[PDB]
RNA sequence: UCCCCCGUGCCCAUAGCGGCGUGGAACCACCCGUUCCCAUUCCGAACACGGAAGUGAAACGCGCCAGCGCCGAUGGUACUGGGCGGGCGACCGCCUGGGAGAGUAGGUCGGUGCGGGGGA
RNA sequence: CGCCUCCUAAAAGGUAACGGAGGCGCCCAAAGGUCCCCUCAGGCGGGACGGAAAUCCGCCGGAGAGCGCAAGGGUAGAAGGGGGCCUGACUGCGAGGCCUGCAAGCCGAGCAGGGGCGAAAGCCGGGCCUAGUGAACCGGUGGUCCCGUGUGGAAGGGCCAU
RNA sequence: CUGACUGGGGCCUGUAGAGCACUGAUAGGGCUAGGGGGCCCACCAGCCUACCAAACCCUGUCAAACUCCGAAGGGUCCCAG
């Protein structure tokens, strides 16, 4: 981790928890991260989008 | 072959100056050039095109005998 | 030296034993079409199935698929239901799909 | 006058750990080690870091296969 | 005189000198040759001047053989430092010699000549030698 | 499979008369092109105007056939190149589409290099291969000077299955391709 | 049960490189095609399909040859577990048990299992 | 001054010195998963610009190349190179071990949930591996809705995640 | 009865020694790019070298951080005293 590569968490979409915290570099992948996962809420696979750490 | 990427070939007429005319394949049916193998010097046995000479000089210069013995 | 064609059937092959299936292996020559299904452990054939062997006719996409279900019959009745399907050299397609919905249909299990 | 050299690292505590003829149990390191200098071979698992283990409980045998390298199984019981 | 042009490493740990020597052990160039008695580091420099001392004995002519090579560096403490703060700095190189090597062989050049050059070639070397000439045996080997 | 002069001229002319002079022993023993693969080195474009797009298009009227793009091996300083770099296309001309090309090539771009004396007979390979180097690509009857917006030449390799120098040049030679000496 | 070939394994070069020879009935390949499935960062080269006129040229299989490669004793030695001596030292020896590496002689142009197909 | 790699290290492990040499405090949204395909450096020969070295063709070439970075081990019967689809760079756990004074560190089959790739066998709980790190205390933020000082709330805390 | 130690058997190892196949070092010779120098030139190629010398080869060696090899021993497990 540095400046340029940060820390960040990914939100399940339908329901909004923070669910897995992960890293990515700013300057090569400065698009918010879009991933599908399994959201232990939801009990299936969501779309989590990369939101602030 | 790929479909989409490739351009056609078709038979295609090469016509040079000599007046000979080719039956092969081309990207484009009628071609004129301007030379082929069968009007070509170097092809052409070995046609001398403009230079016949035989060198010509310098021995061969020849103007003449007429200086004294 | 290698050939392509060698990497690749060792390739293929070395992950199909690492499963320790029983495995159908397929040979496909320029007119026919081969099947062993081979124990590993042993260094055995327990069933076969040929073209040649079938003295097998014509269109060699449909031939295939007999010996396809030609194998599973004489395989089932051995007692032999899973087993693992070896591609060989071969891209799984054409013939050797052909093969492989056979034994398929056949009743052998993979 | 001083050093720019005096350092090193922890030793890793490398090597096998289960030899031929010994009595495993499934999940048993068998060999630690880097790389692949043994391979897996019958009933043996490798982790990520080249680990052996038992993937069965039984007995281990090493086996040396020439130009395909040295193998760990584990016989059944 | 004798050094590598170049090396992996600077400095080399001391090791041992016991055993006879590995190999170099028989004739294999010249006539006459000077084989080591004793063990010692020989010092580039004590090779030198065996050399020069030879090539003096002849003073034009014969061909003068150096089959030991100082490829060992020798490290030293500066004065008066006490012990510790790391190792010493290289000083000069040596080459090993067991008992037994070859270390220098004449060639071209009468036997009264390869004795007496391989004498005083001897004297500059800090250890017990004997000269010997080619045998059956060197040829053998 | 087309009726092409060329392709005709090797199996009635040029296959017997080789047979003869060689006397073969064998149908498939006697020296048949493989293939002939057409490459321009470039690099011209490594940065500036990256877009061979252009010569590709060239390349592809020549030989009718679309070429592929190689890219370096290494980084290299002094050229001023970075790995993985478009530098250079190839077209790898094969049965009909190579007597096509060969037939042209033959017949009417050696004429048409300037000053031309004659193919190389020294560019033979020892395991019987020849290449030849063009200058410009103005040489194919397909490109006009209309057409063109700089002069780039080409590598071309013809491949054969003769195992020696001698055999391989009666066979091209045969085929036409004008020797100098 | 023997001979040839096609698959697939095992031993892991005594199996390899090279030179020579040989085989197409069968099998295998190359081969003929590129409609069709499929395919080329271009190429029916490969992969793939449909074929059966040809050829064993390539490949492969099987033989033969020791130039290279690989294998390699016996003998002796180095070294050494244990036991003893000597030397001021660098170091050196004896006993008992183990015992290389190099090298020499020599060996090798593979051996073998399973299943198919063909032959006697 | 912590961490990694080699040597010292006396052929298990371990092993010191202000002994001999080098690295780390990152990185990668692919440089990750899976399916499929491909194979190197180098040498000689041949080929416009074009050179020792750009790209192309031929022959030889088992690995001396590659593998983000030091070293080592490993490795083409791929861990290397290319492409397609993808997010397993999982959630709930976890038999059994390696290592080890503690606390740490490490490997991990298997079952369940919901997925990815594959025809399938199957693989996938980040990366060929070994460095790329920091206990507890105090505090921040998202979630949970567990406690709530007579009672209902609220304050404040706990718990899960960071 | 499981111990130290010992007998037999399997597996693990990279040291002593040795080697040079790898990484490097290395004396001499051979062969031969490359330079230096001398003939002969600038018309661009030649030729000669008891000079320095790459790669390769032969002879002969060196290495804690070299290993195609490689012990004696050591470790561990099984049976037994
Ligand atoms: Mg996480
Ligand atoms: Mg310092
Ligand atoms: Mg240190
Ligand atoms: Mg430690
Ligand atoms: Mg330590
Ligand atoms: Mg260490
Ligand atoms: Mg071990
Ligand atoms: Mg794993
Ligand atoms: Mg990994
Ligand atoms: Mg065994
Ligand atoms: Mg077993
Ligand atoms: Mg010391
Ligand atoms: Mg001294
Ligand atoms: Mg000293
Ligand atoms: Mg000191
Ligand atoms: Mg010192
Ligand atoms: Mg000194
Ligand atoms: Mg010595
Ligand atoms: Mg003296
Ligand atoms: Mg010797
Ligand atoms: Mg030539
Ligand atoms: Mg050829
Ligand atoms: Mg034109
Ligand atoms: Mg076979
Ligand atoms: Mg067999
Ligand atoms: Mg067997
Ligand atoms: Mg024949
Ligand atoms: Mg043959
Ligand atoms: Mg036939
Ligand atoms: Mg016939
Ligand atoms: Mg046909
Ligand atoms: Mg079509
Ligand atoms: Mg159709
Ligand atoms: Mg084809
Ligand atoms: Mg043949
Ligand atoms: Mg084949
Ligand atoms: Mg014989
Ligand atoms: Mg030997
Ligand atoms: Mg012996
Ligand atoms: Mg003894
Ligand atoms: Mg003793
Ligand atoms: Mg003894
Ligand atoms: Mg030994
Ligand atoms: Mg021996
Ligand atoms: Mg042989
Ligand atoms: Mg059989
Ligand atoms: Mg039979
Ligand atoms: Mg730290
Ligand atoms: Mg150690
Ligand atoms: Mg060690
Ligand atoms: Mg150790
Ligand atoms: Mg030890
Ligand atoms: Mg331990
Ligand atoms: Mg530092
Ligand atoms: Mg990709
Ligand atoms: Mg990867
Ligand atoms: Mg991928
Ligand atoms: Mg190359
Ligand atoms: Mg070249
Ligand atoms: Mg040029
Ligand atoms: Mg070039
Ligand atoms: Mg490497
Ligand atoms: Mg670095
Ligand atoms: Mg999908
Ligand atoms: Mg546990
Ligand atoms: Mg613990
Ligand atoms: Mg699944
Ligand atoms: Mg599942
Ligand atoms: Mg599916
Ligand atoms: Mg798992
Ligand atoms: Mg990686
Ligand atoms: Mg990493
Ligand atoms: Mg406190
Ligand atoms: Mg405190
Ligand atoms: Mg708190
Ligand atoms: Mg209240
Ligand atoms: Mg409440
Ligand atoms: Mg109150
Ligand atoms: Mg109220
Ligand atoms: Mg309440
Ligand atoms: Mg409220
Ligand atoms: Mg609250
Ligand atoms: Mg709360
Ligand atoms: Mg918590
Ligand atoms: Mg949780
Ligand atoms: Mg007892
Ligand atoms: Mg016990
Ligand atoms: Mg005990
Ligand atoms: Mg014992
Ligand atoms: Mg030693
Ligand atoms: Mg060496
Ligand atoms: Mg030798
Ligand atoms: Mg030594
Ligand atoms: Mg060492
Ligand atoms: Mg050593
Ligand atoms: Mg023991
Ligand atoms: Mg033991
Ligand atoms: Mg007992
Ligand atoms: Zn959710
Ligand atoms: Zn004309």
């Amino acid at each position: 981790a540095s400046e340029v590569r940060i820390k960040l968490l990914l939100e399940c979409t339908e329901c909004k928890r923070r669910n897995y915290a992960t890293e990515k570099n700013k300057r090569n992948t400065p698009n918010k991260l879009e991933l599908r996962k399994y959201c232990p809420w939801c009990r299936k696979h969501t779309v989590h989008r990369e939101v602030k750490i | 072959m790929k479909e989409g990427i490739h351009p056609k070939l078709v038979p295609a007429r090469i016509i040079c100056g000599c007046g000979n005319v080719i039956e092969t394949y081309s990207t484009k049916p009628e071609i004129y050039v301007e030379v082929c193998s069968k009007c070509h010097p170097f092809y052409t046995g070995q046609q001398r095109f403009v230079d016949t000479e035989g060198r010509v000089e310098r021995f061969q210069r020849r103007y003449g005998d007429s200086y004294r013995k | 030296r290698l050939t392509a064609y060698e990497r690749r059937k060792f390739r293929v092959r070395n992950r199909i034993k690492r499963t320790g299936r029983l495995r159908l292996s397929v040979f496909r020559s320029l007119k026919h079409i081969y099947a062993q299904i081979i124990d590993d452990e042993k260094g055995v054939t327990l069933v076969s199935a040929s073209s040649l062997a079938l003295k097998l006719k014509g269109n060699k996409t449909e031939v295939a698929r007999q010996v396809g279900r030609a194998l599973a019959e004489k395989a089932l009745a051995l007692g032999i239901k899973q087993v693992a399907f070896d591609r060989g050299p071969y891209k799984y397609h054409g013939r050797v799909k052909a093969l492989a919905e056979g034994a398929r249909e056949g009743g052998l299990e993979f | 006058g001083s050093t720019r050299n005096g350092r090193d690292s922890q030793a890793k505590r490398l090597g096998v750990k289960r030899y031929e003829g010994q009595v495993v149990r499934a999940g048993n390191i068998l060999v630690r080690q880097r790389g692949t200098r043994f391979k897996p071979g019958k009933n043996v698992g490798m982790g990520r870091d080249f680990t052996l283990f038992a993937l069965v409980d039984g007995v281990v045998e090493f086996q040396d296969r020439g130009r395909l390298g040295r193998y760990v199984h584990v016989r059944p019981l | 005189m004798l050094m590598p042009r170049r090396m992996k490493y600077r400095k080399q740990q001391r090791g041992r000198l016991k055993g006879a020597t590995k190999g170099g052990d028989y004739v294999a160039f010249g006539d006459y040759g000077l084989v080591a008695l004793e063990p010692a580091w020989i010092t580039a420099q004590q090779i030198e001047a065996a050399r020069v001392a030879m090539v003096r004995h002849f003073r034009r002519g014969g061909k003068i053989f150096i089959r030991i090579f100082p490829d060992k560096p020798y490290t030293k403490k500066p004065l008066e430092v006490r012990m510790g703060k790391g190792k010493g700095n290289v000083e000069g190189y040596v080459a090993v010699v067991k008992p037994g090597r070859v270390m220098f062989e004449v060639a071209g050049v009468t036997e009264e000549q390869a004795m007496e050059a391989l004498r005083i070639a001897g004297h500059k070397l800090p250890i017990k030698t004997k000269i010997v000439r080619r045998d059956a045996y060197d040829e053998a080997q | 499979p087309l009726d092409v002069a060329l392709k005709r001229k090797y199996y009635e002319e040029v296959r017997p008369e080789l047979i003869r002079r060689f006397g073969y022993q064998n149908v498939w023993e006697v020296p048949r092109l493989e293939k002939v693969v057409i490459n321009q080195g470039l690099g011209e474009a490594k940065e500036d105007a990256r877009i061979l797009e252009k010569a590709a298009q060239e390349l592809a009227l020549i030989t009718g056939q679309k070429p592929a793009v190689t890219r370096a091996k290494k980084s290299i300083s002094n050229f001023k190149l970075r790995k993985g770099m478009p530098i250079g296309l190839r077209v790898t001309l094969r049965r009909d589409r190579m007597w096509i090309f060969l037939e042209k090539l033959l017949n009417v771009a050696l004429p048409r290099i300037r000053d031309f004396r004659g193919l190389n007979p020294n560019s033979f390979d020892g395991r019987g291969n020849y290449n030849l180097g063009l200058r410009e690509q103005l040489i194919f009857p397909e490109i006009t000077y209309d057409m063109v917006d700089a002069l780039r030449g080409m590598d071309i390799a013809v491949v054969t299955t003769a195992e020696t120098d001698e055999e391989a040049r009666a066979l091209l030679e045969l085929l036409g391709f004008p020797f100098r000496k």
